[PDB]
RNA sequence: GGGGCUCGAAGACGAUCAGAUACCGUCCUAGUCUCAACCAUAAACGAUGCCGACCAGGGAUCGGCGGAUGUUGCAGGACUCCGCCGGCACCUUAUGAGAAAUCAAAGUCUUUGGGUUCCGGGGGGAGUAUGGUCGCAAGGCUGAAACUUAAAGGAAUUGAC
């Protein structure tokens, strides 16, 4: 079953990234995958996205840049202080140069430098670079 | 001596190229050994194995040499060739000219800082050869390179001074280790980072803007 | 990429797909570039031209021509036609 | 057995597509003329050479082959541009229009057409 | 970079390289001292010193001495 | 000249008919199908990706490189021609493997832009031109691939009128465009019609 | 317990053969059929656990439904064309994967994380010994150790046969 939309909204996102689509369609929506969204868009690794209202849950259609390499979500959601982003980080990116871990702290939903910014730890929701 | 049979040995030969870059920004097919021998000034060449292979004959075992070759500058060109022949002699001599042939650029970056003479891979890399699979990942500016006698010779010719390694699969089998390892130093330079990703502006291809002295100046 | 300088440290800045916007590979010999060349008021070519490169990869698919039709009916536009 | 050897395959070939101005049908005549026009060593090579080109003389006789070129119909030039009507073949009246092609240019194209047609 | 536990032991890496003769004044960085090699160290050893004050025959002799 | 011309003249030699299906391409450039299945390509389209394709090849000034190949034993006429009223080069017919490849071969050509008259028929110059960097530009019809044909004209290969008139329409705007061709009129009466 | 045509483990005879408790012929017992109870195993195979999402194209076919269509010695049924959902499959091709055969899933994997169950750790000894447990029995489920060994094995290649 549907376990996590998050994953699944990831996944087709990716898959159709790799194949040079210009828009996704994500089905159905939630208030979290829309703040990884805004993220990612504000960090400029996608552009427009708008979503549907279909009374029931919502789609999402985003427009492609051709910028995102990867993305994808870390199942169980583990908890991470602001000392083992640093590890995390050896992990799930290519650099210490560039990429991105997505937190959800009790601030909100956020990436892993404004968490540093902020001095705050949470869970972990995905990555993307 | 050398008579080019080629256009793009036709337009080197008189001189109207610097570097090999721009080869490799319309990624033209380097197909005579004598452009990368202008070109590039410094080239070096170890041969890494000489192995025997045998075809079962009805008479006996026809036995035939393949030799491994690599080449390349330390300073971000590096080639693979693989020639199998009769003897070992003709093996070594066409396998550094598929060698020669076959130079392509690596990127290096840094690992945390910009500090000049970048020596490091910019990201992390892997590359798979039918199973052997070679990752290497950046390395501080005094790691050195930490990989086995193949991939060190490949990574120092290729130029890198820092790096980590690491391997999966039958990485006793030469060929499959060695291609995998240059491949994926092929891959260092395909990475999308986000500083490349500024609007790129495009320029006339070496065929395209020296038409002038290649419609009918055959050899003259 | 920039040093502290602030100078080029890589041999060379690639070029990337105008349709998927993925680089072009130094050994990419399925990568091609078309000059389309523009016309004046009475359909005379003036020796400029407009300038599309597409990677091996779209071309394999079977895109590329829808892709570089899309691209310049989109890129004509500025530019008039 | 009978069957003839690439060297003299492409020699007849060869003297067949360089010399067929004055060479004739008869293989005496053709000996006669190899024998100058070409140095072959072997007397019955040459007999086999010019055995083998008068053979092909009764091939070309009826039509043209795939093996000789030079003067290229068979000895003159100018066999299609000679076919050329006065009117062109390809009409603009009532031209084979039917009734999806009349939606057609129903679409962005004009409906009214001189060669337009209601078939 | 604001971490303390950098600043302090930062200063004091760089404080015992610049006694020891091994990092220039040109090189106060920490990305200077990962950069260190072998022969940094031994080119500071007495034996090494002496042989190069003029005060030794060879580096043998320094040794011997 | 004026669109409505050559679309009448298409008209007349049948280029808008289609086959019995179509791949997942094209359906950009078809109109719709009849009750019988044929296809009724529109003709608007291919008017301006010819054009567009006349755009292209006019713009290297050095025409020596452009080979049109023509495997199919139909439309030689056509490839035999528009390689004189244009420097463009043509090879009909039989195409080597390794001309665009082997550099020890006797007829190594490596081009700027390969024309063909149908990438089903002569596939092998474009798996050929896939190692070489050759954009190339092909008179697709319903069931062709797209497999590395860049650019692609929605016409038909398989008839004596298409092929020809469509030909000598592509080489008529080329000239127009390069210029030689002051607004006139046509000077090439069909010749390149199968005998 | 009934039934018991045909076929046929065991057994007998003929034949072949250096020998033939086998292959070939003939006659046949338990069995093969059925009813009321036991057993719980198969190359029980797609040698591919179940649920969910995405990612190429194509035509055919089965069930249902929507539309168009113009013929039936007869709205509807039969037929033709288009579309949707569900199923068994098939063809082409990687831009994918894989040791490869090959796979449109065995893909979306060092750029490694959707959920969950079972299960493997070089080849033998060995599915053996023993204990436990189910069964009338034949047997099933669970299941070692000492010792021995440098290979056993998978896919493909060239020869030889
Ligand atoms: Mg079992
Ligand atoms: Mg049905
Ligand atoms: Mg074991």
């Amino acid at each position: 079953v549907r376990v996590s939309v998050l994953n699944d909204a990831l996944k087709s996102m990716y898959n159709a990234e790799k194949r040079g689509k210009r828009q996704v369609m994500i089905r159905p929506s939630s208030k979290v995958i829309i703040k990884f969204l805004i993220v990612m868009q504000k960090h400029g690794y996608i552009g427009e996205f708008e979503y549907v209202d279909d009374h029931r849950s919502g789609k999402i259609v985003v427009e492609l840049n051709g910028r995102l390499n990867k993305c994808g979500v870390i199942s169980p959601r583990f908890d991470v202080g602001v000392k083992e982003i640093e590890g995390w980080t050896a992990r799930l990116l290519p650099s210490r140069q560039f990429g991105y871990i997505v937190l959800t702290t009790s601030a909100g939903i956020m990436d892993h430098e404004e968490a540093r910014r902020k001095n705050v730890g949470g869970k972990v929701l995905g990555f993307f670079y | 001596k050398w008579v080019p049979v080629t256009k793009l040995g036709r337009l080197v030969k008189e001189g109207r190229f610097t570097k090999m870059e721009e080869i490799y920004l319309h990624s033209l097919p380097v197909k005579e050994h004598q452009i990368v021998e202008t070109l590039c000034p410094g080239l070096k060449d170890e041969v890494m194995k000489i192995t025997p292979v045998q075809k079962q004959t009805r008479a006996g075992q026809r036995t035939r040499f393949k030799a491994f070759v690599v080449v390349g500058d330390s300073n971000g060109h590096v080639g693979l060739g693989v020639k199998c022949a009769k003897e070992v002699a003709t093996a070594i001599r066409g396998a550094i000219i598929l060698a020669k042939l076959s130079i392509v650029p690596v990127r290096r970056g840094y690992w945390g800082n910009k500090i000049g003479q970048p020596h490091t891979v910019p990201c992390k890399v892997t590359g798979k050869c039918g199973s052997v699979t070679v990752r290497m990942v950046p390395a501080p500016r005094g790691s050195g390179i930490v990989a086995a006698r193949v991939p060190k010779k490949v990574l120092q010719f290729a130029g890198i001074d820092d790096v980590f390694t690491s391997s999966r699969g039958s990485t006793k089998t030469l060929g499959n280790f060695v291609k995998a390892t240059f491949d994926c130093l092929m891959k260092t330079y395909g990475f999308l980072t986000p500083d490349f990703w500024r609007e790129t502006t495009f320029t006339k291809a070496p065929y395209q803007e020296f038409t002038d002295i290649l419609a009918k100046p055959t050899k003259a | 990429m920039q040093n502290e300088v602030g100078d080029m440290v890589d041999l060379y800045v690639p070029r990337k797909c105008s349709a998927t916007n993925r680089i072009i590979t130094a050994k990419d010999h399925a990568s091609v570039q078309i000059n389309i060349g523009h016309v004046d008021e009475n359909g005379l070519y003036d020796g400029r031209f407009t300038t599309f490169a597409l990677s091996g990869f779209v071309r394999a698919q079977g895109d590329a021509d829808g892709s570089l039709d899309r691209l310049w009916q989109k890129r004509k536009a500025e530019i008039k036609q | 057995g009978r069957v003839r050897t690439k060297t003299v395959k492409k020699t007849s070939r060869q003297v067949i597509e360089k010399y067929y101005s004055r060479m004739t049908l008869d293989f005496h005549t053709n000996k006669k003329v190899l024998e100058e026009v070409s140095i072959l060593q072997s007397k019955r090579l040459r007999n086999k050479v010019a055995g083998f080109t008068t053979h092909l003389m009764r091939r070309i006789q009826r039509g043209p082959v795939r093996g000789i070129s030079l003067k290229l119909q068979e000895e003159e030039r100018e066999r299609r541009m000679d076919f050329v009507p006065e009117k062109s073949a390809l009409e603009v009246d009532e031209i084979r229009v039917d009734k999806e092609t009349m939606d057609m240019l129903a679409f962005l194209g004009m409906a009214d057409l001189p060669g337009v047609e209601r078939a | 970079e604001k971490n303390p536990r950098r600043i302090f032991e930062g200063a004091a890496l760089l404080r015992r390289m610049n006694r020891y003769g091994l990092l220039a004044e040109g090189q106060d960085k920490l990305d200077y001292v990962l950069a260190l090699t072998a022969e940094n160290f031994l080119a500071r050893r007495l034996q090494t010193l002496v042989f190069k004050a003029g005060m030794a025959k060879s580096i043998h002799h320094a040794r011997v001495l | 000249s004026q669109r409505e011309q050559d679309i009448q003249m298409m008209l007349a030699a049948d280029v808008h008919l289609g086959t019995k299906n179509c791949d997942f391409q094209m359906e950009r450039y078809v109109y719709k199908r009849r009750t019988d299945g044929i296809y009724i390509i529109n003709l608007g389209k291919t008017w301006e990706k010819l054009q567009m394709a006349a755009r292209v090849i006019v713009a290297i000034e050095n025409p020596q490189d452009i080979i049109v190949q023509s495997a199919r034993p139909y439309g030689q006429r056509a490839v035999l021609k528009f390689a004189q009223y244009t420097g463009a080069n043509a090879i009909a017919g039989r195409h080597t493997p390794g001309t665009f490849t082997n550099q020890m071969q006797t007829s190594f050509s490596e081009p700027r832009l390969l024309i063909l008259t149908d990438p089903r028929t002569d596939h092998q110059p474009i798996k050929e031109s896939a190692l070489g960097n050759i954009p190339t530009i092909a008179f697709c019809d319903t069931d062709s691939p797209m497999r590395y044909v860049d650019i692609g004209i929605p016409a038909n290969n398989k008839g004596k009128q298409s092929i020809g008139c469509l030909f000598w329409l592509l080489a008529r705007m080329v000239l127009q465009m390069r210029g030689t061709i002051l607004p006139g009129h046509k000077w090439e009466i069909m010749v390149d019609l199968f005998f």
